[PDB]
């Protein structure tokens, strides 16, 4: 069986993985070929002499976006290293269970390359692009100065651990 | 009145929002969680048949039991070593934070700092210390300008050849007259032989305008 | 630095059901390891916050660009290209050098290292702030520095022409403004020539950005060493789980599997400790960089030899992969 | 059974001496790693100073 993750037993060597065809050339006195971290990757076939490669069938990265237990039980899932109802494609991987919008707000739950997620109103989970802040543009010139007329006194708190 | 209102509002804001003293609470939680993990890692049997000394001592003679005891001893020594290493790293981080706090106490509290964004956002005025469990809180009192206005300016002033430069402040004009003011607070003043000094001829400054100085 | 994550079950057992059952007795250890690494990663995205998020509003550069005789058409972004970068930023980005299941499945003949370390439960996470947002932050900083000066760091930004700002800065360092006002063109020419020659010097030297390359090389070498340490049998009869499970009954295989488990666990612990130490060093460096941005960019500093050799005038920030570059302008008698 | 390699190599054949040798190797490697870690931390403090 090829191109399926299977349990295999080749001449007593047992394992679990996917078989495929490669172009490795084996000398007549060789039967096995192992990787750098001593993992058997190339195996001949006793019947129908040929060289095949073994690759594990578990691969990827999964993250779970949740609003918290005492808010709701709805969950979004982020699959890295994939190219995909509600499916959104980001550079950090596919996102399932969230609705894409065009507005821009602050960040609640960081997701990846400039994408943030939040739980907002019926309620839902929304993914969007984080905003760097407002936009401003002062008018430069060579004759105009700006001088303040009033002021204010501000009090701010800073907290530092000691021991 | 502004200062009193500011301190009252600071007190109210601290009272209203619990999620303010995050760092000290995080430190305490980290310590407690570390000890709790150390306590509950006793249930693991690092390859031994059981995690209880009494069972091994009750079911086996000494020459068959020292092996299990040795495995447990090695595991628990490794656990203690890991705990000590993590504590050392956290101690180093806290030492750095305490050094920063000592520097801030030396500079912002015992004087006035010229550094930007060191003792608060804005032009620093003063600071006050307050104690807290395992930490300190600095109340920074600073100055912030506002309510700006546009004016017309020129670098120097031509006064029959002796170009005049402002001794301190900026030259401004509202449309008909000319004045010299200070940079931050708007307060115009007429021009005399003071506030100015002369250097060179009025044929090299790029932007010098024609006006008169009412020198007494 | 790089944000990494590790999966204990894949690294130690590797999709074996005989394993991952004896591993339960050590489970309370691995929940520690990740809870350490996560603490590193969340800190990294925080570091970039104290360096580039000093300002709150994105400023836009004026379209006239006279500025007396001064010429900034190497720091300000060039609109006639993507990524909205600067030529110096382009050179810096190019100088520093740095995959779905089908990609790693088809790329067998050439043994990629990234696929090899991804098949063993080692993953790299992307940073939160992308490069374009960093460039936007830097552009806002330059615009505020050029048009408003040092004022926008404390309160609302106030407009002021550039020669007046330079006269104020000379007055700050201890020389009368009339010196600048009567020597404008020569000073502007000196500034422009200095900028040009600094760009040329950056282009000429290949081994100039040593520190950032050192950081990326350190991370890559650490991950590769962690991958290669799987070929060592810590006193067992073999380094392959399948051979042990194929030649021995469970009661005899228990000992060998336990030995392998202990060895791989201590390897992971060593890696985590090294990462923690390096993270502390990077934290110190980032704090220094944030202070330098606060004091040399948003104002003029009086500390000796802090914002460059000689009497300080101003500084300009530039982004770079995992780092920042400061251009300091100084006065020398 | 002993802290001296000579005694183990004198009283036991290789197959049985291998176990004790492995135990000693692991212990001494652990000691060296602990020393290196403490040196790294002290070096960081010295660098700050
Ligand atoms: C600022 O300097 C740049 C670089 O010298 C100037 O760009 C040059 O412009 C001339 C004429 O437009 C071209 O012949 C050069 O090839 C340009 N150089 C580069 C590197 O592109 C720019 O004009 C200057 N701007 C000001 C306002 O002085
Ligand atoms: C082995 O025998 C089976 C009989 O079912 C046959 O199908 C297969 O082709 C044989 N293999 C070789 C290499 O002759
Ligand atoms: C959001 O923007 C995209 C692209 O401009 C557009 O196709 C879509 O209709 C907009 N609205 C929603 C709800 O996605
Ligand atoms: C300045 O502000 C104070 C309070 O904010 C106000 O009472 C006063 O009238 C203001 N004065 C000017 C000139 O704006
Ligand atoms: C100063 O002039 C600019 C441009 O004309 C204008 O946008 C700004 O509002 C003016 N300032 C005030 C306080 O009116
Ligand atoms: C400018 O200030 C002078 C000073 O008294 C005043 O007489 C004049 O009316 C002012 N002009 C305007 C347009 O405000
Ligand atoms: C300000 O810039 C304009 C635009 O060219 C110019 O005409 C004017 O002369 C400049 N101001 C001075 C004082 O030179
Ligand atoms: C200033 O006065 C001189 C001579 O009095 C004259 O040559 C010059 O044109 C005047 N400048 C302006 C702007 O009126």
């Amino acid at each position: 069986i090829k191109n399926k993750c299977v349990n295999f037993n080749f001449n007593g060597l047992t394992g679990t993985g996917v078989l495929t065809q490669s172009n490795k050339k084996f000398l007549p006195f060789q039967q096995f070929g192992r990787d750098i971290a001593d993992t058997t990757d190339a195996v001949r076939d006793p019947q129908t002499l040929e060289i095949l490669d073994i690759t594990p069938c578990s691969f990827g990265g999964v993250s779970v976006i949740t609003p918290g237990t005492n808010a709701s039980n709805q969950v979004a899932v982020l699959y890295q290293d994939v190219n995909c109802s509600n499916v959104f494609q980001t550079r950090a991987g596919c996102l399932i269970g969230a609705e894409h919008v065009n507005n821009s707000y602050e960040c609640d739950i960081p997701i990846g390359a400039g994408i943030c997620a939040s739980y907002q109103t019926s309620q839902s989970i929304i993914a969007y692009t984080m905003s760097l802040g407002a936009e401003n543009s002062v008018a430069y010139s060579n004759n105009s100065i700006a001088i303040p007329t009033n002021f204010t006194i501000s009090v701010t708190t800073e907290i530092l651990p000691v021991s | 009145n502004q200062f009193n209102s500011a301190i009252g509002k600071i007190q109210d804001s601290l009272s209203s929002t619990p999620s303010a003293l995050g760092k000290l609470q995080d430190v305490v939680n980290q310590n407690a969680q570390a000890l709790n993990t150390l306590v509950k890692q006793l249930s693991s049997n690092f390859g031994a048949i059981s995690s209880v000394l009494n069972d091994i001592l009750s079911r086996l003679d000494p020459p068959e039991a020292e092996v299990q005891i040795d495995r447990l001893i090695t595991g628990r020594l490794q656990s203690l070593q890991t705990y000590v290493t993590q504590q050392l790293i956290r101690a180093a981080e806290i030492r750095a934070s305490a050094n920063l706090a000592a520097t801030k106490m030396s500079e912002c509290v015992l004087g006035q700092s010229k550094r930007v964004d060191f003792c608060g956002k804005g032009y620093h005025l003063m600071s006050f210390p307050q104690s807290a469990p395992h930490g300190v809180v600095f109340l920074h009192v600073t100055y912030i300008p506002s309510q700006e206005k546009n004016f017309t300016t020129a670098p120097a002033i031509c006064h029959d050849g002796k170009a005049h430069f402002p001794r301190e402040g900026v030259f401004v004009s509202n449309g008909t007259h000319w004045f010299i003011t200070q940079r931050n607070f708007y307060e115009p003043q007429i021009i005399t032989t003071d506030n100015t000094f002369v250097s060179g001829n009025c044929d090299v400054v790029i932007g010098i305008v024609n006006n008169t100085v009412y020198d007494p | 630095m790089t944000k990494t994550s590790v999966d204990c079950t894949m690294y130690i057992c590797g999709d074996s059901t005989e394993c991952s059952n004896l591993l339960l007795q050590y489970g309370s250890f691995c929940t520690q390891l990740n809870r350490a690494l996560t603490g590193i990663a969340v800190e990294q995205d925080k570091n970039t916050q104290e360096v580039f998020a000093q300002v709150k509003q994105i400023y836009k550069t004026p379209p006239i660009k006279d500025f007396g005789g001064f010429n900034f058409s190497q720091i300000l972004p060039d609109p006639s290209k993507p990524s909205k970068r600067s030529p110096i930023e382009d050179l810096l980005f190019n100088k520093v050098t740095l995959k779905q299941y089908g990609d790693c499945l088809g790329d067998i003949a050439a043994r990629d290292l990234i696929c090899a370390q991804k098949f063993n439960g080692l993953t790299v996470l992307p940073p939160l702030l992308t490069d374009e947002m960093i460039a936007q932050y830097t552009s806002a900083l330059l615009a505020g520095t050029i048009t408003s000066g040092w004022t926008f760091g404390a309160g609302p930004a106030l407009q002021i022409p550039f020669p007046m700002q330079m006269a104020y800065r000379f007055n700050g360092i201890g020389v009368t403004q009339n010196v600048l006002y009567e020597n404008q063109k020569l000073i502007a020419n000196q500034f422009n020539s200095a900028i040009g020659k600094i760009q040329d010097s950056l282009s000429s030297t290949p081994s100039a950005l040593g520190k950032l390359q050192d950081v990326v090389n350190q991370n890559a070498q650490a991950l590769n060493t962690l991958v290669k340490q799987l070929s060592s049998n810590f006193g067992a009869i073999s380094s392959v789980l399948n051979d042990i499970l194929s030649r021995l009954d469970p009661p005899e295989a228990e000992v060998q599997i336990d030995r392998l488990i202990t060895g791989r666990l201590q390897s992971l612990q060593t890696y985590v400790t090294q990462q923690l130490i390096r993270a502390a060093e990077i934290r110190a460096s980032a704090n220094l960089a944030a202070t330098k941005m606060s004091e040399c960019v948003l104002g003029q500093s009086k500390r000796v030899d802090f914002c460059g050799k000689g009497y300080h005038l101003m500084s300009f920030p530039q982004s770079a992969p995992h780092g920042v570059v400061f251009l300091h302008v100084t006065y020398i008698p």
